[PDB]
């Protein structure tokens, strides 16, 4: 960056080092330089190519990338790295099975629908005048299907919010009494202090976009922008009946009515359905309370500190704009006649050849809005295609748990949370993931009288002396009994079987 | 919709401009004459060398002058019409009048290579002005030959246009020519009085206008406008914009007159387009 | 000179372009790039039976690639494109005509992607390492180790099968496993019209 | 016609670069699904139980 230095490395691309150093560019310095370097892209000429290991700052190319580095701050040349060596430690009765978790709630942003835009053909091809606006009519009904694609792109974007957001039937909302099993949701609950009743983390995404005199001086050239249908404030009240019906229900309100239950059982269903017992939760639940409000306030000082994570969101902002202020900086172009200006050419031209000289123009101005047109079609079936998968995770994951993987953040799923934004949706998903692992010796059976002994759930394990059946993503051993325990044929089959004696809870009984 | 049955929803149809109520045309008030009469009508033309360089300013030019008069061989003119000449101003406008034989007449052209044209002076490619002939054989020719008028006919040097570089020596054989100008030659080599105009099309405060008169002025309203040939449709607000003395325009990123001067006064008025937008007809 | 007048075509044509050609690196990172560190296989390769020494990446190959992804980079006659043939003979008339070195002449080049075939063939050796040696318990968290019969008892039993069938058919089911690696093999050095979807 | 030409080849590799980022989405949620993890979706990774 400039704000950064002015040092300036330059790749000559597809030249060998030998060939680059009259030319046509006037400076001469960045071609004979010291720090000559040859990949496959080109010859880049002023980095110092350093042979470590650092990630991809800025992209060269064929796995060389570059940076700015003390190294007397001067730009370096690399290798890209891929990633930390790392060695599974494999063998045939070696297990690794965590004694510890962690609740991670990340962040997932996904854009909707985009700007709807309106073009008068009159005004902008020919502007305030008559006879550029008769001969306009020979060229056939171009501006009808111009106008034609442009509102079936305003329809469909007020059809992308209206399927992402519009998934709930009744406006739900939470009793005044927010204790929810200890788990704190005052920064994603709405707030009445606000003129529209947003939350704070609504507040901070809205503040970190910068959406949209530019707009005064193109809307002097038939280039309007339309109101979306739905409101902030609506799409607020969606998010909060989402929010509320999550909360209080479940996933109960998906599939019909809402039921209530109380947020710990709940949760504690939640890790059932992936696989851990639910006493683990009724245990540590002032435990995952906890790392839930400091993720949560991890979530807020992320977003209050750096802004650059909702850049998805920005460029539906930016080639919105960029995209129109080139089809005004187009109306200064001649298209090889006499004037950019048409009274000009009215008023120092006769008929005959005047309409020469406007033709060109006429066909430039026509070409430019066929252009601007067909790329606007392209970024809407990009945004339709970006709101169906967003309408697809609120359906998936807010209103149920995803088992599928990577789906909803990293780990296994377990809640998500619905947040609007300017031109989109930001997904808090909270997630399980395993924390501390522990080394164990593993057999796939045991032989209590010459018959072999399955675990029905969880791993056999042994700690040196003893032998225990635990969950496979927690450590929690037992006594191996006939109940957790089941019997399938004998000990000459299963490779890597083992001795030990198998509990039976019935015998005691009879010792009374 | 091409159809007789219309169903429910919300149609766009068209779209609404609000219409000029006047027209209001704008110009200098400057009211002397040109010195055209001193160009066409001067008792002797002069030579190539001379050239005859004559400004012309401050002036309400009226061509039609040209048109009362029947004697003009051709009114030749390029990026501009001659028949608008009259609804145009112009900064100033540069006459270079002298006379030719007839067969060197077609010499002198943007483009067009020969003696006369390359030796003496060219006309660049961007030249938007015309030229004007007229076959006078009362007063060029004389008997036995006019030798006064002297002319090229080899120069070392192709001569950037509109140069005025005169040199007498002999040149590596005398290379300066009289015509000898006689009443009963042939057509091809009579004398020919040619004027050629050279105008500025620039953003200058234009001084050379035409004929036209103008009105008065109409503020915050929608009408219809002419300031020195810039014909527009509009409303003329007062602007707070710090125009520089040198400057009369004011732009917009598409290249547009958005702030102008005025001619007469030395306000400076902001010009916005009348209100218009689109029409949507919400029916059952 | 009269190319200038016509506006801002060249750089929004650029523009596009560029976008094209950097949303397909950002493909092959989404698709390619999705293990956090590089696994690698323990130097013994006994894995319950199962063999995957037809997939694993062979040390004697420069390029580090496993026979499978020999067969299919053969299958794909994939150009030069003119990044390989960045030589100044392109220049000079050697050889025949070349389509690519017209088109360089026309203006028409071809950028390298930013993660070569070297990098690619590193993360599917590390998915491979990772997928074998400790079932899908990387993708969530660390990397858990675990024999490789007892995950596939696992993976049998997610699907509603009880996990005594395989430890009494695991020799059966290695050899079916095997079997099947060798047809596909023996399918794809028949066969060079299966990867058509590339070509 | 030669810019009308160069158009019509960048809105054909526009329209190509959207089909090819679709496949490269469902080569990514085959990746994250399917090697990552075992899947119940029917018929989404090969035909039979995965
Ligand atoms: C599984 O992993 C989790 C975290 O991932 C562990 O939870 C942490 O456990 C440690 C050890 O038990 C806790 O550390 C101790 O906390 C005491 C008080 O805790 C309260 O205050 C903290 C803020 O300080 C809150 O976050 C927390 O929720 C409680 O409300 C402190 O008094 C301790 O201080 C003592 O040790 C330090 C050195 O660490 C000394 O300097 C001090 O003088 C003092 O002697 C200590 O800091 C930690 O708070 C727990 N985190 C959370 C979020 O609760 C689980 O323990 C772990 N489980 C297993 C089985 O390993
Ligand atoms: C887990 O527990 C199991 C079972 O408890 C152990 O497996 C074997 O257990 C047996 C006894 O329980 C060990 O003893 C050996 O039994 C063999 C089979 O006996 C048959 O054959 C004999 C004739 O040889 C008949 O008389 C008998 O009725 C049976 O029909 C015997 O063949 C062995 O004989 C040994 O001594 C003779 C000399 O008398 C030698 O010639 C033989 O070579 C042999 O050494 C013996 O009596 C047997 O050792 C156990 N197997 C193993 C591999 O050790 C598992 O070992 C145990 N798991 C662990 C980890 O210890
Ligand atoms: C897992 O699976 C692998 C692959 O099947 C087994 O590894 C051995 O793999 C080789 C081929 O990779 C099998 O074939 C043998 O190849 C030998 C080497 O020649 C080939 O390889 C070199 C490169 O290394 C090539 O350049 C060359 O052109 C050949 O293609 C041959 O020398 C062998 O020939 C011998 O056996 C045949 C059998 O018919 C005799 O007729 C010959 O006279 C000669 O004695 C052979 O063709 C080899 O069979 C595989 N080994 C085994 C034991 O099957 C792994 O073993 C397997 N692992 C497990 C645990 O199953
Ligand atoms: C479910 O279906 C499978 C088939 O997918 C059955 O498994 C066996 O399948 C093989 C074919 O793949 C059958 O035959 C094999 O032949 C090979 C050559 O042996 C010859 O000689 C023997 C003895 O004379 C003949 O019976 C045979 O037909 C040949 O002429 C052997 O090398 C094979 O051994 C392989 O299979 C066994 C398991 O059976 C493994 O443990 C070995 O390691 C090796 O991989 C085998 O003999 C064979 O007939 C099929 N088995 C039977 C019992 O018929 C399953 O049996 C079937 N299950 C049920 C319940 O029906
Ligand atoms: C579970 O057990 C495995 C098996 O030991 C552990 O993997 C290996 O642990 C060793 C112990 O520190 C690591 O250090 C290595 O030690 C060897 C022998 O002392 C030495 O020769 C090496 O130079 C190295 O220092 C080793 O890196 C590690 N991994 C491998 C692939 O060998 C594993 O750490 C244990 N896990 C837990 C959570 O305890
Ligand atoms: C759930 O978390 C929120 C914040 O994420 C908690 O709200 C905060 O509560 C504290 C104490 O009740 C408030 O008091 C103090 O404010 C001053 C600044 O005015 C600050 O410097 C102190 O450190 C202290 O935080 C605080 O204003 C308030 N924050 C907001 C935004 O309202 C809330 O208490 C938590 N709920 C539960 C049940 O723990
Ligand atoms: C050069 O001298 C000639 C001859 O005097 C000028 O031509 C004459 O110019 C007047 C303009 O003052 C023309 O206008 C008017 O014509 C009507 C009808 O013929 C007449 O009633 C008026 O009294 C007045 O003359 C006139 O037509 C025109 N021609 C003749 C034959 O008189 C010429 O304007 C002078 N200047 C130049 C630049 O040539
Ligand atoms: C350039 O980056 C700096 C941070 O590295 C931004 O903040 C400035 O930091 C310096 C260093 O202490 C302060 O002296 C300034 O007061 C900070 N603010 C400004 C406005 O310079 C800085 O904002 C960045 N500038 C740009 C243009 O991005
Ligand atoms: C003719 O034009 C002159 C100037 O070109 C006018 O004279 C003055 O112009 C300034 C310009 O702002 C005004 O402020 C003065 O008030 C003008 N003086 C007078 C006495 O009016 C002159 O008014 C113009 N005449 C006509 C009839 O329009
Ligand atoms: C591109 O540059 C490389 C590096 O200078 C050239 O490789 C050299 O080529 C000459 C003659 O072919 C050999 O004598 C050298 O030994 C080569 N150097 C190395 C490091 O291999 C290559 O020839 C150049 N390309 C062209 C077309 O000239
Ligand atoms: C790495 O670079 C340093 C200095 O550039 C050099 O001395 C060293 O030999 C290089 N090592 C390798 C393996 O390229
Ligand atoms: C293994 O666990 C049992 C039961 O808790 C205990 O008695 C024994 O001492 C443990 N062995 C080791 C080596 O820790
Ligand atoms: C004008 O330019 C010519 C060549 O461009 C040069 O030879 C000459 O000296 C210059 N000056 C005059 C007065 O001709
Ligand atoms: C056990 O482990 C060793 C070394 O890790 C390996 O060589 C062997 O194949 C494995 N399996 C058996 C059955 O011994």
């Amino acid at each position: 960056g400039t704000n950064t230095s002015n040092q300036v490395a330059v790749l000559y691309q597809g030249v060998n080092c030998t060939e680059v150093p009259q030319l046509t560019p006037t400076w001469r310095v960045y071609s004979t330089g010291s720090n000559v370097f040859q990949t496959r892209a080109g010859c880049l000429i002023g980095a110092e190519y350093v042979n470590n290991s650092y990630e991809c700052d800025i992209p060269i190319g064929a796995g060389i990338c570059a940076s700015y580095q003390t190294q007397s701050q001067s730009i370096i040349a690399y290798t890209m790295s891929l990633g930390a060596e790392n060695s599974v430690a494999y063998s045939n009765n070696s297990i690794a099975i965590p004694t510890n978790f962690t609740i991670s709630v990340t962040t997932e942003i996904l854009p909707v629908s985009m700007t709807k835009t309106s073009v008068d053909c009159t005004m902008y091809i020919c502007g305030d005048s008559t006879e550029c606006s008769n001969l306009l009519l020979q060229y056939g009904s171009f501006c009808t299907q111009l106008k034609r694609a442009l509102t079936g792109i305003a329809v469909e974007q007020d059809k992308n919010t209206q399927e992402v957001f519009a998934q709930v039937k009744q406006i739900y909302k939470t009793p005044p009494i927010k204790y929810f099993g200890g788990f704190n949701f005052s920064q994603i609950l709405p707030d009445p202090s606000k003129p529209s009743k947003r939350s704070f983390i609504e507040d901070l995404l809205f503040n970190k976009v910068t959406l949209a005199d530019l707009i005064c001086a193109q809307k002097f050239k038939g280039l309007t922008v339309l109101p979306p249908l739905l409101t902030d404030e609506m799409i607020a009240q969606y998010t909060s009946a989402l929010l509320a019906g999550t909360i209080t229900s479940g996933w109960t309100f998906g599939a019909g009515a809402a039921l209530q239950i109380p947020f710990a059982m709940q949760m504690a269903y939640r890790f059932n359905g992936i696989g851990v017992t639910q006493n683990v939760l009724y245990e540590n639940q002032k435990l995952i309370a906890n790392q839930f409000n400091s993720a949560i306030g991890k979530i807020q000082d992320s977003l209050s500190s750096t802004a650059s994570a909702l850049g998805k969101l920005q460029d539906v902002v930016n080639h919105n704009a960029q995209a129109l202020n080139t089809l005004v900086k187009q109306l200064s172009s001649k298209f090889g006649a006499i004037s950019s200006v048409l009274n000009d050419i009215f008023s120092r031209l006769d008929k005959v050849e005047a309409e020469v000289q406007i033709d060109r123009l006429i066909t430039g101005r026509l070409q430019s809005l066929q252009t601007y047109v067909t790329q606007q079609l392209i970024r809407a079936a990009e945004i339709r295609a970006s709101a169906n998968l967003a309408a697809t995770k609120m359906s998936e994951c807010v209103l149920g748990q995803s088992k599928r993987v990577d789906f909803c953040g990293k780990g296994y799923h377990l809640m998500s949370f619905p947040q609007s934004a300017p031109h989109g949706v930001v997904f808090l998903h909270v997630t399980y993931v395993p924390a501390q692992e522990k080394n164990f010796t593993t057999a796939p059976a045991i032989c209590h009288d010459g018959k072999a002994h399955f675990p029905r759930e969880g791993v056999f394990v042994s700690n040196g002396t003893h032998w225990f059946v635990t969950q496979r993503n927690f450590y929690e051993p037992q006594i191996i009994t006939t109940d957790n325990t089941f019997v399938s044929g004998n000990c000459d089959v299963v490779i890597g079987i083992v001795n030990n004696t198998v509990y039976d809870p019935l015998q005691p009984e009879l010792d009374s | 919709l091409k159809s007789f049955t219309v169903e429910k929803g919300i149609y766009q149809t068209s779209n609404f401009r609000v219409q000029p109520t006047e027209s209001i045309v704008r110009f200098p008030n400057i009211t002397n004459l040109c010195p055209f009469d001193e160009v066409f009508n001067a008792t002797r033309f002069a030579s190539v060398y001379a050239w005859n360089r004559k400004r012309i300013s401050n002036c309400v030019a009226d061509y039609s002058v040209l048109y009362n008069l029947a004697p003009f061989f051709t009114f030749k003119c390029y990026g501009v019409s001659p028949t608008k000449l009259n609804d145009l101003c112009f900064t100033n406008v540069y006459a270079d009048s002298f006379v030719i034989r007839g067969d060197e007449v077609r010499q002198i052209a943007p483009g067009q290579t020969g003696n006369i044209a390359d030796y003496n002076y060219k006309l660049p490619d961007d030249f938007t002005g015309c030229v004007i002939a007229w076959n006078s054989n009362k007063l060029d020719s004389k008997v036995s030959g006019n030798y006064n008028y002297l002319y090229r006919l080899f120069r070392k040097s192709n001569l950037k246009p509109f140069e005025r570089d005169i040199s007498t020596e002999i040149y590596q054989y005398f290379p300066l020519r009289s015509y000898s100008f006689r009443p009963t030659y042939g057509v091809g080599h009579q004398p020919y009085r040619v004027v050629v105009l050279s105008f500025e099309l620039l953003h200058a405060p234009a001084t050379v206008c035409g004929p036209k008169k103008s009105t008065n002025l109409v503020k915050n309203k929608c009408v219809n406008f002419n300031f020195n040939g810039l014909k527009g449709t509009g409303v003329l607000t007062e602007s707070n914009k710090k125009f520089l003395p040198f400057q009369q325009f004011g732009r917009d990123i598409a290249d547009t007159t958005d702030a102008v001067r005025d001619p007469q006064t030395l306000e400076i008025l902001d010009i916005t387009p009348c209100s218009f937008g689109g029409v949507s007809v919400i029916t059952p | 000179n009269l190319l200038l007048q016509y506006g801002s075509f060249c750089t929004q044509l650029k523009r596009a372009l560029t976008g094209i050609a950097v949303e397909q690196d950002k493909n092959t990172q989404e698709v390619f790039a999705q293990v956090k560190q590089i696994y690698k296989t323990p130097p013994i390769k006994y894995f319950g039976g199962f063999n995957f020494s037809q997939i694993l990446p062979d040390p004697s190959k420069p390029s580090k690639r496993s026979f499978i992804e020999d067969l299919l980079f053969n299958k794909v006659t994939l150009a030069d494109a003119g990044f390989i043939k960045q030589y100044g003979d392109c220049l000079g008339d050697i050889a025949a005509r070349d389509l690519i070195c017209a088109q360089k002449f026309k203006g028409l080049t071809v950028l390298p992607p930013l993660l070569t075939d070297e990098m690619i063939a590193q993360y599917t050796s590390a998915l491979l390492a990772g997928t074998i040696t400790s079932g899908w318990t990387f993708g969530a968290g660390a990397a858990l180790q675990i024999p490789f019969a007892m995950q596939m008892a696992y993976r049998f039993n997610g699907i509603g099968v009880t996990q005594n069938v395989l430890y009494e058919n695991q020799k059966l089911i290695a050899n079916q496993f095997n079997s099947a690696i060798g047809k596909i093999q023996d399918s794809l050095s028949s066969t060079a019209s299966a990867l058509g979807k590339l070509q």
